[PDB]
RNA sequence: GUAGCGAAAUUCCUUGUCGGGUAAGUUCCGACCUGCACGAAUGGAGUAACGAUUUCCCUACUGUCUCCACCAUGAACUCGGUGAAAUUGCAUUACGAGUAAAGAUGCUCGUUACGCGCAGCAGGACGGAAAGACCCCGGGACCUUUACUAUAGUUUGGUAUU
RNA sequence: CAAGGGUUCCAGGGUCAAGUUUGUCUGCCCUGGGUGAGUCGGGUCCUAAGGCGAGGCCGACAGGCGUAGUCGAUGGGUAACCAGUUGAUAUUCUGGUACCGGCUUGUCACCGCAAGCUGCGGAGGGACGCAGUGAGGUAGCUCAUCCCCGGUGAUGGUUGUCCGGGGCUAAGUGUGUGGACUGUCUGGUAGGUAAAUCCGCUGGGCGUGAAGGUUGAGGCAUGAUGGGGAGCCCAUGGUUGUGGGUGAGUGAGUGAUCCUGUACUGUCGAGAAAAGCUUCGUGAGCGAGGUGGCGGGUCCGCCCGUACCCUAAACCGACACUGGUGGAUAGGUAGAGUAUACCGAGGCGAUCGAGUGAAUCGUGGUGAAGGAACUCGGCAAAAUGCCCCCGUAACUUUGGGAUAAGGGGGACCUGAGCUGUCGUGCACCCGUGCGGUGUGGUGGCGGUGAGGGGCGCAGAGUCCAGGGGGAAACGACUGUUUACCAAAAACACAGGUCCGUGCGAAGUCGUAAGACGAUGUAUACGGACUGACUCCUGCCCGGUGCUGGAA
RNA sequence: GUCCGAACCCACUUCAGUUGAAAAUGGAGGGGAUGAGUUGUGGAUAGGGGUGAAAGGCCAAUCAAACACCGUGAUAGCUGG
RNA sequence: GUGGGACUGGUGAUUAGGACUAAGUCGUAACAAGGUAGCCGUACCGGAAGGUGCGGCUGGAUCA
């Protein structure tokens, strides 16, 4: 059937992209937390 | 007028439609249109603040001159009478005798070719716009300004009518279509005559679809909701509200006008009653 | 408690009573009113048309049935290849009448039974799957209100702005 | 093709793993290779929804909103086609022939408070719904005694039209047939943010009763002496390609979902924006007496994508999963059809098999007599089914009910006449040299056919394809709903009533500013209940609520 | 918001499946099919909140208050060890 | 034979009014100004006669 994940690169980049995260202070703190943890992927 | 539909199909059975006899032109003036995207009843916060709004046929806004006093003394010919989807009245397209074209609410009785004018020395004819000090007492006007220079705000819908009853001092007393008696500044402008298309209220839409493309979404009455959704919600089987009638937000029925504002200019309340 | 309607999606008694339909009708349709406990915009009574709605009947039609038979196929079955699953205290795991935590393969007294497989059927192992939802007790959640205590909001007056 | 995937694509080597079996094979592994654009799809251009937002306003802080702006396609704008080639790429490379923008150059013509260029805006334009019919075309398709290239048949016949195949070419340019568009010459001018000679609004003169002009469905010409297109050659090389051998390009029928066409007609629910573009000036600067125009020549033309899968074994579903996935093309015969049956272009034989008349389960098939006796219940199945013609009840809101019900005919052979269209041809208007027009043609093709006839159990012979009637309850109706046990009598609904709201509306979101309501104004808006329509809607204000009043 | 009927959308009945081909489907029928239709792309509304032709429905395969992390080794007169 | 209509008779639980009969019950509506003049059409109301509104009539009258 139609499943939950329907990919769209533009929507993904607008939602979880680096600039989207940098727009708000919550996203900036998320990037900081991922940097502290050591993720190689800071954002989508 | 109104044209009654024949009962060929259900939903067309009791319905009716205006015959559009007064329209002289089936297209609008291109230079007086702006885009009017739909809101769906949503706020600038993106939430529904006015319910029951959405969908409907696409519409283009017609720029209506509700001031009329920046063309004082310039006669205009009523070039056309045409349809405005944004209102229950018709719109008269006016060709001023200087090249400027404009739109007004079409007064009842005016048609293609008649000459309208604005100003204190304007003649008292339907469609002419004058200050209230110059409009004679006992006259039926429309498109009345609350504050001088603010533009038309009262008596604008189809068939609307305002009665000028007195001009004592620096205030003119007007009976609004609600029947309320109100005082306004004599310098406030008004257009002679009443609004046309007065018979549109008798239109039977006869069809859920016609309001659906008029832009009205279905209305779910609160008594068939759940208690979390509406104070009238709940109950086993069909019930009443289980309480006195209230709004979906728990506000009891009652007068809601702010008792302390411009009440010093209201002579008597509308007196709907029964 | 009016018009209207009434054993009704409402009638407990109840398969009320009478009438129609059937060879036979607790359902049905028309009546009666004795309305346990109808009723007029939480609308009353009707209503052509509409309905994958509910109910009754007639006709046509048939394997629905009397009453099943036969045919072909995908599994099943045999051979070669590949190869799981839930479950699992144990094992060389009968029946009868008993007995016992009151329903026994396992205890008593008897009876029967050579060892091991294959295809099958589901009576039992209180079979498997889900720390019963029903019930109660403890906790929680959400909902309600003329429960308590508060509060946003709305409103009153004072005072500052004055 | 898009989305998504990301090297799966190609060649060679490999068979541990993966593949529901095997495997020499692979979408697997290993190595190397493969994607070429001024025109295609995006960016360099434009805006929609929406996002962000200099200042700004609002908010203890954090922040909210928003102006000027600036982004943002799913839309607007925008110049190229055919053929050929590779193991893998092709509106990209190559061939042929075009187009667009620059730079530069040759030549001709022209300007000069007064060139031009660039900014800046004005106006025009871009620019818009839904539904329907018809007309003129073309694509396509069919047929052919016509033109080509073959064939003469394993078994009776098969050298005449008997059989098979083919009967082709683009963008661009020119032409201007249908069709469409369009009076002309001057004057004035409260408007178009600064202006306008470009617009708008108005005054006159003349004016066919259309005549020119402008335009451009197709056709023709050109592009094209080219390209493409079968079987004959010493030969090739023997699952091969080379050089010659390419032959034809006819006519009719039928006919679009395409073109004219945003046409035309109908219609209420009244159907984006902005830029490019044309023109107008000048609220800006540049700029010399140098530019700007029309034909001709040279060079310059950027970035990203381009392989491959893609109604799927490569995407979304943990799988190489009977599921889901937007768009384009979509031939023949029977048919109303994009249904269905069998076929075409093309692609597949499906990723464990071999057997064997067990019971049994699934999936189909048939059935004597009976025909709902089954069962909670006609559940399932059967019957009915198509077209044409005849005919059709209670009731009704006059529309319906209705395909009511209930009947007849259908295919095959032959076939008189009637028609669609074309036709060499007759005469004729000819504006002929018109790409024409009306009479008019033995005929070809197609459609339709009264009548007559044949055969069978059966002629809508297969697939496909309503059972019908009577009555009651509920809801008027079409719709909507518990994704994953309830589709209903529930919700909605059109209609109705009451209450609120005089506009900074009430109401709602928010701390606020603001916003929706609404660029609406009481014939409106918000809330409540009721729920088409018909006839109606009684009595009670004590209680509670609401409204008003204030001793 | 006509009728019959494909695509398309739906999900009424039945059978099968129910360690499925499939964490909701398949076969046979069935409803809508010019409309309150359906669908693509992008966008908006966010957790006591959204949205809801209203079923407490839906909000990333279990919603009478999502998910993740944190307070946190919550607490449990209860069950187990 | 089959099918769908047309017309019509009997019958029908139940129900409606009509006629007649107790010398039944309930009121007194009309006939006199019948004790509210009567009646006509219509409307609503009421156990029942009737009551009332609107318009009309004299087949009523007071007072002239
Ligand atoms: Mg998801
Ligand atoms: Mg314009
Ligand atoms: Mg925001
Ligand atoms: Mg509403
Ligand atoms: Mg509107
Ligand atoms: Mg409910
Ligand atoms: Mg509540
Ligand atoms: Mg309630
Ligand atoms: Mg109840
Ligand atoms: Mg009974
Ligand atoms: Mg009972
Ligand atoms: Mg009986
Ligand atoms: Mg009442
Ligand atoms: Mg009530
Ligand atoms: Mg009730
Ligand atoms: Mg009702
Ligand atoms: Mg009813
Ligand atoms: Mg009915
Ligand atoms: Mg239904
Ligand atoms: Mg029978
Ligand atoms: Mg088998
Ligand atoms: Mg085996
Ligand atoms: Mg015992
Ligand atoms: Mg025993
Ligand atoms: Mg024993
Ligand atoms: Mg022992
Ligand atoms: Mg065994
Ligand atoms: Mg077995
Ligand atoms: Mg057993
Ligand atoms: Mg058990
Ligand atoms: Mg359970
Ligand atoms: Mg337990
Ligand atoms: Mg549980
Ligand atoms: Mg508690
Ligand atoms: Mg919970
Ligand atoms: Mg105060
Ligand atoms: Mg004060
Ligand atoms: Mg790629
Ligand atoms: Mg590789
Ligand atoms: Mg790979
Ligand atoms: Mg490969
Ligand atoms: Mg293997
Ligand atoms: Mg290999
Ligand atoms: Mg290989
Ligand atoms: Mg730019
Ligand atoms: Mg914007
Ligand atoms: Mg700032
Ligand atoms: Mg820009
Ligand atoms: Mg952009
Ligand atoms: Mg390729
Ligand atoms: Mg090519
Ligand atoms: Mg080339
Ligand atoms: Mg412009
Ligand atoms: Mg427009
Ligand atoms: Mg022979
Ligand atoms: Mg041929
Ligand atoms: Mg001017
Ligand atoms: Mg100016
Ligand atoms: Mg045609
Ligand atoms: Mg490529
Ligand atoms: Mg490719
Ligand atoms: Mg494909
Ligand atoms: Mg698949
Ligand atoms: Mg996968
Ligand atoms: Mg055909
Ligand atoms: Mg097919
Ligand atoms: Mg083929
Ligand atoms: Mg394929
Ligand atoms: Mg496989
Ligand atoms: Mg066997
Ligand atoms: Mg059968
Ligand atoms: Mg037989
Ligand atoms: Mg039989
Ligand atoms: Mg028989
Ligand atoms: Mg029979
Ligand atoms: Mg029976
Ligand atoms: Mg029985
Ligand atoms: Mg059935
Ligand atoms: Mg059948
Ligand atoms: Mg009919
Ligand atoms: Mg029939
Ligand atoms: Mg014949
Ligand atoms: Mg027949
Ligand atoms: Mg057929
Ligand atoms: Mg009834
Ligand atoms: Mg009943
Ligand atoms: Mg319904
Ligand atoms: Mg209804
Ligand atoms: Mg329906
Ligand atoms: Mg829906
Ligand atoms: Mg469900
Ligand atoms: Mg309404
Ligand atoms: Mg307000
Ligand atoms: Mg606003
Ligand atoms: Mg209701
Ligand atoms: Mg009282
Ligand atoms: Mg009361
Ligand atoms: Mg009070
Ligand atoms: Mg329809
Ligand atoms: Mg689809
Ligand atoms: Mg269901
Ligand atoms: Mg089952
Ligand atoms: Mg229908
Ligand atoms: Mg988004
Ligand atoms: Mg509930
Ligand atoms: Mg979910
Ligand atoms: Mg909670
Ligand atoms: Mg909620
Ligand atoms: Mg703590
Ligand atoms: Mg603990
Ligand atoms: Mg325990
Ligand atoms: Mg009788
Ligand atoms: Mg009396
Ligand atoms: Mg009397
Ligand atoms: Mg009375």
């Amino acid at each position: 059937m139609k499943r939950t994940f329907q990919p769209s690169n533009r929507r993904r980049a607008r939602n979880h992209g680096f600039r989207s995260r940098m727009s708000t202070r919550a996203g900036r703190s998320i990037l900081a937390a991922r940097r502290r943890k050591g993720r190689v992927n800071l954002s989508a | 007028g109104i044209r009654k539909y024949k009962p060929t199909t259900p939903g067309r059975r009791g319905s009716s439609v205006s015959d559009f006899v007064e329209l002289t032109r089936s297209t609008p003036e291109k230079s007086l249109l702006v885009a009017k995207p739909k809101t769906g009843g949503r706020n600038n916060t993106g939430r529904i603040t006015t319910r029951h709004i959405g969908g409907g046929h696409k519409q283009a806004y017609r720029i209506i001159d509700f001031k009329r006093y920046d063309k004082d003394g310039v006669p205009a010919k009523v070039a056309h009478i045409e349809y405005d989807p944004n209102r229950t009245a018709r719109i008269a397209l006016l060709h001023y005798a200087d090249g400027e074209k404009r739109y007004i609410i079409a007064p009842d009785g005016v048609g293609q070719g008649t000459v309208v004018v604005s100003g204190p020395e304007a003649d008292i004819k339907p469609g002419n716009n004058l200050p209230l000090r110059n409009i004679p007492v006992g006259t039926t006007v429309h498109a009345v300004e609350l504050r001088p220079g603010g533009g038309a705000k009262m008596g604008r819908s189809a068939g609307a009518s305002v009665q000028l009853v007195a001009r004592e001092g620096k205030y003119a007393t007007v009976r609004l279509p609600s029947g309320e008696m109100r005082m306004v500044d004599i310098r406030c402008r008004a257009t002679i005559g009443e609004v046309g298309n007065a018979e549109q209220i008798n239109i039977n839409w006869g069809k859920a679809g016609r309001n659906r493309w008029k832009g009205i979404r279905p209305t779910v009455r609160g008594v068939v909701m759940n208690p979390i959704d509406h104070p009238h919600g709940g109950g086993e089987g069909r019930t009443s509200g289980g309480r006195h009638p209230v709004s979906p937000w728990g506000k009891p029925e009652g007068r809601t006008r702010n008792k302390k504002k411009a009440s010093s200019r209201l002579i008597v309340r509308r007196r709907k009653s029964g």
